[PDB]
């Protein structure tokens, strides 16, 4: 369904409010200067949570797969349709004269 | 008096207003992820008002 398009985009709303939480616990170190040198579980939690419904989604956004076998989308195909040649076209039917002029 | 110098040291300045509260919020460290995000969002609301 298109739903799924929609969540794609909120995996990566979902993505960027990390971005802006780590930059601002960076920040927390270049004004703690402390032994911490970790990021806080939960950011981590969410990030990754994040990048697996995106990438769940997105495998769904690619698309749809297509057979291989040449005679897949070719069974539906009647006979009254391949021998139309568009190119070589005749007007000189029973149509002009039946239908209005 | 300045004319005479003996010794002096160079003292940082004290952190500004705009980012005292990115060493108070931090350490906290709760033991359930929910109160993490709850003043994590709260910080986020706080800095978009600003
Ligand atoms: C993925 C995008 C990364 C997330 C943003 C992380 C970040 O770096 O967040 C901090 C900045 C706040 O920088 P500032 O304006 O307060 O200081 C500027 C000081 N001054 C005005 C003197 C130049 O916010 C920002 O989005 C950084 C703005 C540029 C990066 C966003 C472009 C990618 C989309």
């Amino acid at each position: 369904p298109s739903l799924w398009k929609g969540l794609v985009g909120i995996g990566l709303f979902a993505l960027a409010h990390a971005a802006f939480s780590a930059a601002q616990h960076r920040s927390y170190m270049r004004l703690t200067e402390k032994e911490d040198e970790s990021l806080p579980i939960d950011i981590v939690l969410q990030t990754l949570l994040a990048f697996a419904v995106t990438c769940y989604g997105i495998v769904h956004i690619a698309g749809e797969f297509k057979d291989m076998d040449a005679t897949s989308e070719l069974k539906n195909k009647t006979f009254d349709t391949l021998r139309n040649h568009p190119s070589f076209y005749v007007f000189n039917h029973r149509g002009r004269v039946l239908f209005r002029p | 008096s300045l004319a005479e110098v003996v010794c002096l040291e160079m003292v940082d300045l004290p952190l500004t207003g705009a980012q005292a509260e990115l060493e108070g919020e931090f350490g906290k460290k709760a033991d359930g992820l929910l109160g993490m995000f709850l003043k994590r969002l709260s910080s986020q609301l706080i800095l978009l008002q600003a």
